[PDB]
């Protein structure tokens, strides 16, 4: 079908600075009490999760550097040791990942 | 003030959330729960089918008037299944308390005459009716959208 | 429909186009000043007492020997100098340029103060207004040092006179939108500079020109300014952690 | 009429839903935590839930011999699984995943992702919404309250 | 003597605008104090402040809105100041909310805070024809559910009991003040201005008495907000608006040998930690039942 | 083309006397060439007016637009313009006064149909404005209540004269 009639500017006001087609505001927003950043209250924080992915990416990219092939897998588990640390006697029978950078303050022994 | 969203379990500590959940007369309407379905048999050999209605939590809530009301018969409001306090609003839970009773789902109104008026707080069971009577049954039906 | 945009400025600067200069660029005064005055550290102090820093000053004009052959070169290369009528002139010449500053007159800055001197006192204040008065002088200005060197490549000498000054001044900073920024109008502040003159001396017209302003290592501390000041710490990348200097 | 649907449309089929499910079930048992959509995690969450079940039942268990050699498609993680993750998980009956929402995509797509993983992986831990301590105002407030009904008893 | 309470509410402030001005002339010049951030979120943040001029709050303004409205109290090195006291010297600063681990300090200084606020509510909910006695602020921890002030009253008025219909005009011009917005404010103040302060409230003097007996330099911390002076010891909120729900719960009667006070106790929670109604239901429910404890 | 919201930060105003109110400063920034749209701009500019700074900046983190990045990086230069260029202390303590999109320049290019038909297809370029005074924001207008909505009826009623009267 064709129009009959050009819009005029007021119907055009109208149609598109109508409230259900406006950006709703958030009330969600709220600050990380770790770091400080923002974040959703229901959403985990952006700033904190790439710190988490950041250290994932090395612990995975140097437990793929042990291992020289795509199909050989641990039989055992795995546990994750930084500089000046040694693997404890529950922790011995376990895959030994070494790292040269400080253990985190996030990231407790256990 | 742009005040942010906040709900019952926002500031609550595991420690504290358990302890937190620990002739022309006409008669009074019920509201049950309707639980499914069953085969019945009669002693001439038909066989009918019935419905299940089960009363959970049925009390009379208030009383309004027949001059305020309908100017003909008055009002008796029936409450539902009973629900959490949290998620129901502040004028509603603050009517309740003076009530006296926990949240209700759903609430309903009754068109009563005033010799069967029923002093308000006051439960009702399935055996307010009687085996072999005709009833009359209103629901939302099941939406099937556009 | 087959259409571009077109003037995206970038500068590309390169050794080529600034070798290929047919005319070199003619430099006016030089860039750096040659030698620094060292102050002895107790000025504040002798700037009370007349007569022993008026003639210790006038034993160190006429004990150096390389300020002395400047000078000796000065009026060879130019005749009718005097070092006696001169602290005068720079006192006139100090006056007028922070004058037409006060009054935002840019042309008769720059017959005063040099091409170095310009924009160190135009780059921040120009967005600016600021009203700057002299009420009194409590020493006479001393003539410190005078030097030169004579550069080969064309033979251009430029004779720098470093001339101290005791100066009372009253100094006031306002805001683009009109506020109060850095300090009263009414305050008789005393202050001293070291300030270094110059004049080209093979250029026949060779303006009397003020070059460079020198501060003593140990003077006091600037007066306050009005506004709240915040520094920042650095910026943090989520895989480095901070940590603390002692 | 969707009533009383729990499987979504994902993919270019039922069989394409079931090998997408497949390959991220295989990502979530050789890498112990993954990031994906959130509505895919979601429909993974059972599966990895219903897979450490296959897994209790034994090496010799052939039914869950199978359903391993099917649905973990690289062929080391069944000796992993069998070896891993069943033993480790005994004595919760149904606690063995946690998902959690992570924010949109940084792509032009701005999709809504979520990140899942096993409980006791060799990973840092994920920023948890932690609640707030017992010296909190109404923590302590109500602890008053935990008190004096202490005292009726 | 012969003194209306709008008089005399004039004179204290009177007096309060000149000890003021006379603390705003004894720094003559701006200096620059160097303030480290030692917070865990913003760490290595250096400020320059303006000595017994700018104020935390100042300070936050630095840094964001955020803290601005998140902050309650300040930490310079080991001991907690309002957010809107002058800095003197440079330091070091952190902030707390009620959201951090350790967040006594701040409940005890909304505490504090709120007991200052029922004292303004009684000392002019009253008639002018019978006189109305602040005694201090009891503290007792939040682990009970009322904070409590303490009120001497006329010696004909001890007979009737305030009702239900009072308590909920307690709460009423409470949530009237709540609904205009003023600062808190604190001033170091020597006994004798204390006590020229305080004036005829024989209790106030003697509770100035003995808290600069505790201190060799003989100085009190007042506070005032709006036209009301009161004293307490430590610190308290930056803002009159951070209490969401205020209620005054009970009244309580306690008799001494020489004097009979009654013991006014209420509950308030705030805009960052407002409940749910049934919530504050039970806590209003705990909250009228008697709260004893001075040492 | 035409730029004015540039040269409007070259103003300056005589000194103030002393006795006289504190005058609020005025940013003025704008950013040229976006490759975003003019009405979906428009929305974004729409959606934090007369808002505070950081509020405004806590939104466009989370809004999901394209442009909103590019409103939060102007945002953050316009208050570092604000905060060295400018004496604005309290940099926290700065208000979107004015925010508008306008048209940049647009370039033609051909959308093919079929049948050997075409359409001109319209490369969309635009601008942004923003304007940050140093001040609270201002607080935000009330419905009006049913006792003004009475007073100014009755003014309308004693307001009236007896028409074509003399
Ligand atoms: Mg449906
Ligand atoms: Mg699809
Ligand atoms: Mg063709
Ligand atoms: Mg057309
Ligand atoms: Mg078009
Ligand atoms: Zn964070």
């Amino acid at each position: 079908a064709a129009p009959k009639n050009r819009r005029s500017i007021e119907v055009n006001r109208c149609r598109r600075r109508n409230p259900q087609k406006l950006i709703k505001v958030k009330n969600n927003i709220d600050v990380c009490p770790e770091c400080g950043h923002l974040k959703q209250k229901h959403i985990l924080c952006g700033y904190c999760y790439e710190k988490v992915r950041k250290e994932t990416a090395e612990i995975r990219r140097q437990m793929g550097k042990q291992e020289g092939g795509p199909f050989r897998a641990p039989t055992t588990e795995t546990v994750v040791l930084y500089s000046g640390e040694t693997p404890s006697e529950q922790d011995q029978g376990k895959r030994i990942i070494e790292r040269e950078r400080k253990r985190p303050s996030w990231f407790t022994q256990n | 003030h742009g005040k942010s969203v906040t709900w019952w379990d926002e500031h609550l500590s595991e420690e504290n959330v358990p302890f937190v959940k620990q002739p022309g007369s006409s008669r009074v309407g019920l509201i049950a729960l309707k639980l499914g379905m069953m085969p019945l048999w009669t002693k001439d050999g038909q066989k009918h089918v019935v419905t299940l209605l089960q009363v959970q939590d049925c009390h009379v809530l208030k009383y309004t008037p027949k001059e305020n009301h309908n100017g003909r018969m008055a009002a008796l409001t029936v409450g539902g299944k009973t629900v959490s306090h949290f998620h129901k609003s502040a004028s509603i839970l603050e009517f309740y308390q003076e009530l006296g009773l926990p949240p209700k789902q759903k609430v309903k109104i009754f068109n009563v005459t005033e010799n069967a008026v029923i002093k308000p707080g006051t439960p009702l069971y399935a055996a307010h009716f009687r085996p072999g009577q005709y009833v009359d049954v209103t629901a939302k039906t099941i939406g099937k959208g556009f | 429909s087959e259409k571009e945009f077109v003037e995206h400025a970038r500068k590309a600067g390169l050794v080529i186009p600034h070798e290929r200069l047919e005319r070199p660029i003619h430099l006016a005064c030089t860039a750096g000043i040659f030698d620094a005055y060292v102050p002895p550290e107790g000025d504040a102090r002798i700037s009370s007492l007349s007569k022993e820093g008026l003639a210790q000053r006038a034993e160190r004009l006429k004990k150096n020997v390389a300020s002395q052959l400047s000078i000796r070169k000065i009026r060879e290369s130019d005749p009718n100098f005097k070092i006696k009528d001169f602290p005068e002139k720079a006192k006139d010449i100090f006056i007028e340029a922070h004058l037409c500053l006060n009054n935002s007159d840019h042309d008769r800055l720059h017959t005063l103060v040099t091409e170095n001197c310009f924009p160190d006192m135009v780059w921040d204040i120009r967005y600016k207004t600021v009203r700057w008065s002299f009420v009194e002088s409590l020493e006479p200005p001393q003539v410190v040092q005078v030097r030169c060197s004579s550069l080969m490549n064309q033979g251009n000498i430029y004779g720098q006179v470093t001339v101290r000054m005791h100066t009372r001044q009253t100094l006031a900073i306002y805001d683009r939108f009109g506020r109060l920024m850095y300090g009263q109008e009414d305050v008789p502040r005393d202050v001293l500079e070291y300030v270094v003159f110059e004049k080209h001396l093979v250029d026949p017209y060779g303006s009397w020109r003020m070059h460079g302003k020198i501060i003593p290592p140990w003077a006091p501390p600037k007066q306050p300014i009005l506004k709240t000041v915040m520094i920042p710490g650095p910026q943090l990348k989520p895989w480095e952690e901070f940590e603390e200097p002692q | 009429i969707s009533h009383g649907r729990v499987f979504r449309r994902l993919g270019l089929g039922p069989e394409s839903r079931i090998h997408l499910l497949q390959n991220l079930l295989t990502g979530l048992v050789r890498h112990e935590r993954i990031e994906a959509s959130w509505a895919r995690v979601d429909e993974l969450r059972g599966y990895a839930e219903k897979l450490i079940d296959y897994g209790k039942l034994g090496d010799t268990n052939e039914r869950a011999m199978r359903m391993a050699d099917f649905w973990l498609t690289e062929k080391d993680l069944i000796p992993k699984l069998f070896q891993v993750l069943a033993p480790r998980f005994q004595g919760q009956n149904g606690g063995y995943t946690r998902m959690l929402q992570i924010p949109n995509r940084n792509e032009q797509d701005r999709a809504k992702m979520a990140v899942i993983e096993y409980k006791g992986n060799c990973l840092p831990p994920l920023p948890l919404p932690r609640r707030d301590s017992n010296l909190t105002l109404l923590n302590q407030l109500l602890q008053g309250l935990r008190q004096d009904q202490e005292a009726s008893s | 003597s012969q003194l209306s309470p709008t008089e005399l509410i004039e004179m204290q402030n009177d007096l309060f605008n000149k000890e003021k001005n006379r603390q705003l002339s004894l720094t003559p010049r701006t200096e620059k104090i160097e303030v480290k951030h030692v917070g865990k979120t913003d760490p290595g943040t250096v400020f320059v402040m303006n000595k017994n001029i700018s104020t935390p709050y100042s300070c936050a303004m630095h840094l964001s809105e955020w803290y601005c409205r998140k902050s309650i109290l300040a930490l310079v090195d080991g001991q907690p100041w309002d957010m809107y006291k002058p800095l003197t010297k440079s330091c070091e600063i952190k902030f707390l909310t009620f959201k951090d681990d350790d967040p006594g300090e701040v409940n005890k200084a909304y505490w504090r805070s709120c007991a200052m606020m029922m004292g303004c509510v009684i000392e002019r909910a009253f008639k002018d024809e019978y006189v109305v006695s602040l005694v201090r602020a009891p503290e007792v921890p939040v682990i009970a559910g009322a904070f409590c002030y303490d009120v001497v009253l006329d010696k004909r008025l001890d007979e009737w009991m305030p009702t239900k219909e009072n308590l909920h005009s307690f709460t009423k011009d409470a949530r009237a003040l709540i609904y205009k917005d003023l600062p808190f404010e604190t001033l170091e103040v020597e006994a004798k201005v204390a006590l020229e302060i305080f004036q005829h409230n024989k209790y106030k003097l003697d509770f100035i008495e003995e808290k600069a007996s505790q201190n060799p330099e003989r100085i009190v911390k007042l506070h005032r907000f709006g036209d009301f002076i009161d004293v307490s010891e430590g610190p308290l909120i930056p803002r009159t608006s951070i209490c969401f729900q205020y209620e005054v719960s009970a009244v309580h009667n306690l008799q001494t040998q020489s004097s009979l006070v009654r013991r006014f106790q209420g509950l308030s929670l705030p805009v960052h930690l407002r409940a749910h109604f049934t919530i504050w239901n039970k806590l209003l429910e705990r909250s009228r039942k008697m709260v004893t404890e001075d040492k | 083309i035409s730029r004015k919201w540039e040269k409007k930060n070259k103003i300056v105003y005589p000194p103030q006397l002393p006795g006289e109110p504190r005058r609020p400063a005025e940013i003025y920034h704008c950013r040229r060439q976006i490759k975003y749209s003019k009405d979906k701009m428009w929305y974004l500019a729409k959606l934090i007016r007369g808002m505070s700074i950081d509020q405004a900046l806590a939104q466009l983190e989370f809004s999901d637009k394209k442009g909103a990045q590019i409103i939060k990086e102007v945002l953050l230069e316009a208050q570092d313009m604000a905060v060295r260029d400018h004496n604005v202390e309290f940099r926290s303590n700065l208000y979107v006064a004015e925010s508008t999109s306008g048209r940049g320049q647009y370039l033609k290019r051909i959308r093919y149909h079929g049948r050997g038909r075409f359409g001109i297809m319209e490369k969309v370029f635009c601008h942004y404005f923003v304007k940050l005074v140093e001040g609270p924001p201002p607080p935000r207008e009330a419905p009006k209540t049913a006792v003004a909505h009475a007073r100014e009826y009755i003014q309308e009623l004693r307001n009236r004269t007896i028409t074509h009267a003399l």
